[PDB]
RNA sequence: CACCUGUGGCGAAGGCGUCUUACCAGAACGGGUUCGACGGUGAGGGACGAAAGCUGGGGGCACGAACCGGAUUAGAUACCCGGGUAGUCCCAGCCGUAAACGAUGCUCGCUAGGUGUCAGGCAUGGCGCGACCGUGUCUGGUGCCGCAGGGAAGCCGUGAAGCGA
RNA sequence: AUCGUGAUUAUUGGGUCUAAAGGGUCCGUAGCCGGUUUGGUCAGUCCUCCGGGAAAUCUGACAGCUCAACUGUUAGGCUUUC
């Protein structure tokens, strides 16, 4: 095609202590930690974020 | 004479008889003694009797590089030089070489003034570029003569071009260069694209 | 006298003319779209090749 | 392109999507995130990261998409916005820190030129805004006095 | 920087022409750059083109249909009149009736023809054959 | 294909070389993971057929057919005798179609090339005279004074004798020419 | 400040090689992050600017213009060899020039390919299937090879000397 | 002498790696060059109008000097770029 679009792509993540349905973004800068409760959902790398939760899907 | 190619084998069979056709067959046109008899009304020209030489261990070789353009003032013409010992030999080799390097330019009237479209002058404007020496092909009025050099005139009343408006660039000096350029505007004259609806 | 890959005229020493290897209409080529490989698409069988 | 005075191109760019839109996977509203842009502002957090920590952890794909504003334009809406630019405020930041490094260190040429380099960066950053009236007219950047972190 | 589109669209398809490529990219599509698509498609020099928005200035897909020679903008864009268009005919072009130039004038973006035909002139945008 | 796929996964046809060119990405299929290419063997077999459609439209005496390779030698012999085509396998005198008064002269109307690397100079001879080609190109492989392209190995033994009878039975089924050779006769001498 | 050391790297250039620490700066890379044309070039003008040299204070192992001596030679005010001052080094300033070179000013779009290696990112196979190393691929550098293109040629050739601004 | 030759002053229309020629690098004002885009104006610009831009010399023809240059009429030019 002509159009870009963004080959970093989102996800569903699911708290693994208060199953918050949370989002976070894969190329994490930063440490997404859980809203709610007590949970740390990735880290972030310089690259792809290190994701300790489980993924419920990886959306786009 | 003895044809040696197959283009010499269809032109003593009487399959070719122009030069148009041969050019139709795409094969290698390499007898000098075909286009001769494809176009008996060929004429050339001597543009220069440059005398070469080179070093020996004793003494200093010596040759001629004798250039004779070829052309019928029709819409046919050709570049060819030679050198040998002697300048007969020289001048007989560049004109072998250059009856075989004929082609055809389509010709018109693209000028600004004039307006006629009967073929006395280039088709539109082009260049030609051997060395330095450049040469554009800028379209002139019918019934003018050409506004090029003495060898520039030959090479175009040769080629059968009648009134152009040119202009030069860089060591114009070489002659060598100058027919060379010539020769290649001319093989640009019928090489630009032009629309399907002209 | 006019290619498939560029269109332009045939008029230059080398050009060389062919029928098509699909359905054997001729297809024209020329140095530069040969040396460079420029793919010629037949207007007829649309053939495609590099 | 190349940068402002290092000639070194570069496209390490973020690819925003072409979104038209609101998020359609997402149940976030525009009070939810109006709320935590002006709570992180509050804090002390610069309106870089504020929408970082929105798309990082709420997932925020973008603000001006959902809320139809950008993250100063909330900021001037609802008075919340320093009275300098951001952009500014660092490059001023970054100069008087390397003034101070530089009063002690005299031979270091090289970062008294990445100082001029940024002081260069300051006067275009001053020239556009006072082109475009987010600064006063009579206001110069001083670079000994009138560059302090909040000017008045 | 980016300050001359128009002339960045000219040379890109003098550089689509040359290689003798069918298709080639546009970048960044302008209106001035639509009007000179269209009026050099009725020309009949160039063949297609599509604006294919990318979230951004906007793109072309043109299908060089191969029938022009050379093709880039006019710089400085001059002021013509409706008896001021020879010149500038025998200065780029290289015959009578035999590429045209792009121009832009207060009815509208036209080769220099069909402006004289309208009996208005304007600025020079570009030359094309 | 024409031929079952495992045939050539056998005969060792879709072995290719280790580093590719991006022209002939159009040919490739699936990169393997020992580093070799694998080419596509239905655009193989469609590229066979296709230039076996235009040999088919002249008389063998008239093709030309080339070869440098020991392992293309063979076959490409055997191709010259199974159609009385003029083979140059082995060394290849550099003015042979041009140079009239040499050994060797030909004016022929269209060129094969079993391999377009390595015979470059059969290649500059047919640009220079104007003569169309259908070559036999590889993994590594530019299409440079190319008509047509083979996308074969032509460094494996079995898949050149294959290839070449693929091609041989193919042109002679197109052209009813009597074609009694068989694969083992276009087989290398193992 | 060796080997380590590279047809490696960083730097505006000049230039930078022991190690540790503190201070500062830029880069590329990743980024549904903030900004909204804020950009390029740029006569004047400003800072940096190799080495030599100059001024003042140090230091002086080595090296080493001058100088002295020993040979060489027709001669030797030179190459060679023995001494060796200023200087090289540091501290505070000045001069402002180099074959300061890629003999290629800087910015942008555009234009066949094959081909090392470096930073980052990314797939996958192995890896004590971990810290790590391989092949592929996008981006930005760093080299060689070269079609088209151009040049008078040597050549340049997505890192132009190609085509435009 | 001066114009042309000579694109040997080059806006048109030149070069600047090795032939004379890239500034050591760089920051940067006046100048100069500038993204797509909606809305408004119309100053340069654009078509047109009206006041001008003396004749003379210039071009062509007619008329008249025997042809001629030349004088008059006339259709154009310049006057320019208000
Ligand atoms: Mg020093
Ligand atoms: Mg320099
Ligand atoms: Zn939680
Ligand atoms: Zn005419």
């Amino acid at each position: 095609d002509y159009t870009q679009r963004p080959k970093s792509r989102f996800l569903r993540v699911k708290c693994n202590d208060c199953e918050n349905e949370q989002i976070i973004f894969g190329s994490a800068s930063r440490k997404i930690t859980c809203v709610v409760c007590g949970r740390t959902l990735a880290e972030p790398t310089g690259g792809k974020s290190t994701i300790t939760t489980h993924i419920l899907e990886v959306l786009e | 004479w003895v044809p040696k190619t197959r283009l010499g084998k269809l032109v003593v069979e009487g399959q070719v008889a122009s030069m148009d056709e041969a050019i139709k067959s795409g094969l290698p046109i390499r007898e000098p003694q075909i286009i001769d008899m494809l176009l008996p009304d060929l004429e050339d020209e001597v543009l220069d009797i440059n005398m070469v030489q080179r070093m020996t261990d004793s003494g200093r070789r010596v040759k001629f590089r004798a250039t004779v353009i070829v052309g019928n003032r029709n819409g046919y013409v050709g570049l060819g030089q030679a050198k040998d010992v002697q300048v007969g030999p020289a001048i007989r080799k560049a004109i072998d070489a250059a009856k075989l390097n004929i082609t055809y330019i389509r010709r018109g009237c693209g000028s600004w003034e004039c307006a006629c479209g009967l073929p006395h002058t280039v088709p539109y404007e082009v260049t030609g570029k051997a060395g330095s020496v450049s040469v554009t092909l800028i379209p002139a009025p019918r019934g003018l003569g050409i506004a090029a050099g003495n060898t520039a005139t030959k090479v175009l009343e040769k080629a059968g071009i009648k009134d152009v408006w040119t202009k030069t660039f860089g060591t114009t000096r070489s002659t060598l260069n100058f027919a060379k350029a010539t020769y290649d505007a001319l093989n640009q004259v019928n090489v630009v694209r032009l629309p399907v609806y002209y | 006298e006019y290619c498939t890959s560029c269109g332009i005229r045939l008029v230059e020493k080398g050009y060389v003319k062919f029928p098509c290897p699909q359905c054997g209409a001729e297809i024209g080529r020329c140095i530069s779209c040969r040396q460079q490989g420029n793919v010629y698409t037949c207007p007829k069988c649309g053939f495609k090749a590099p | 392109m190349a940068k402002m005075h290092t000639k070194r191109k570069g496209k390490s760019s973020s690819t925003r999507p072409i979104r038209t839109d609101p998020p359609e996977w997402c149940k976030i509203g525009a009070d939810e995130v109006t709320t935590i842009v002006l709570d992180l502002w509050k804090q002390g957090v610069s309106t870089a990261e504020i929408g970082m920590v929105l798309r990082d952890r709420y997932g925020v794909p973008d603000a001006k998409l959902i809320t139809g504003k950008k993250v100063t334009t909330i900021l001037k809406e609802n008075n919340v916005a320093p009275n300098i630019p951001e952009d500014l405020t660092n490059l001023i930041v970054k100069a008087l820190g390397l003034r101070k490094h530089l009063s002690v260190n005299k031979k270091d040429v090289h970062n008294k030129r990445s100082l001029n380099l940024t002081e260069s960066k300051i006067r275009r950053l001053v020239k556009y805004y006072k082109q475009e009236k987010v600064l006063p007219r009579d206001w110069f950047y001083k670079p000994e006095t009138a560059e302090m972190m909040i000017t008045r | 920087v980016l300050l001359d589109p128009l002339a960045n669209a000219l040379s890109t398809i003098k550089n689509a022409e040359a290689i003798g490529k069918s298709s080639c990219v546009v970048r960044p599509a302008s209106k001035n750059i639509g009007n000179v698509l269209k009026v050099m498609q009725d020309l009949g020099y160039i063949g297609d083109f599509e604006f294919i928005d990318d979230g951004k200035a906007g793109i072309y897909s043109v299908t060089l249909v191969g029938r022009i020679n050379k093709c880039g903008a006019i710089k400085p864009r001059y002021s013509v009149g409706t008896a001021s268009f020879e010149r500038w005919e025998k200065q780029f072009l290289p015959a009578k009736n035999f590429g045209a130039l792009i121009v832009t004038t207060s009815s509208g973006v036209m080769s220099q023809y069909e402006a004289r035909d309208k009996k208005i002139g304007g600025q020079l945008l570009a030359y094309v054959y | 294909s024409l031929v079952s796929i495992d045939e050539y996964l056998a005969a060792g046809v879709h072995i290719g070389t280790q580093q590719k060119t991006q022209d002939m990405m159009r040919f490739v299929y699936r990169v393997r993971t020992d580093g070799l290419y694998v080419l596509d063997i239905q655009s193989t077999d469609e590229r066979i057929r296709v230039a076996s459609k235009l040999l088919s439209h002249y008389d063998p005496a008239r093709i030309l057919v080339v070869s440098s390779r020991q392992y293309g030698q063979h076959p490409a012999r055997m191709f010259s005798r199974a159609l009385g085509t003029r083979a140059m396998l082995g060394r290849f005198i550099p003015g042979s179609l041009t140079n009239p008064q040499i050994h060797g002269f030909f004016e022929p109307d269209v060129i094969i090339v079993t391999d377009p690397a390595g015979d470059a100079q059969v290649l500059k001879e047919a640009s220079s005279i104007g003569v169309p080609v259908v070559a036999l190109c590889d993994t590594n492989n530019l299409t440079s004074n190319v008509d047509l392209v083979i996308p074969t190995n032509n460094k494996g033994r079995k898949a050149l004798s294959l290839v070449y009878w693929l091609l041989a039975r193919e042109v002679s089924r197109l052209n009813d020419t009597p074609f009694n050779y068989e694969l083992t006769d276009f087989e290398t001498p193992l």
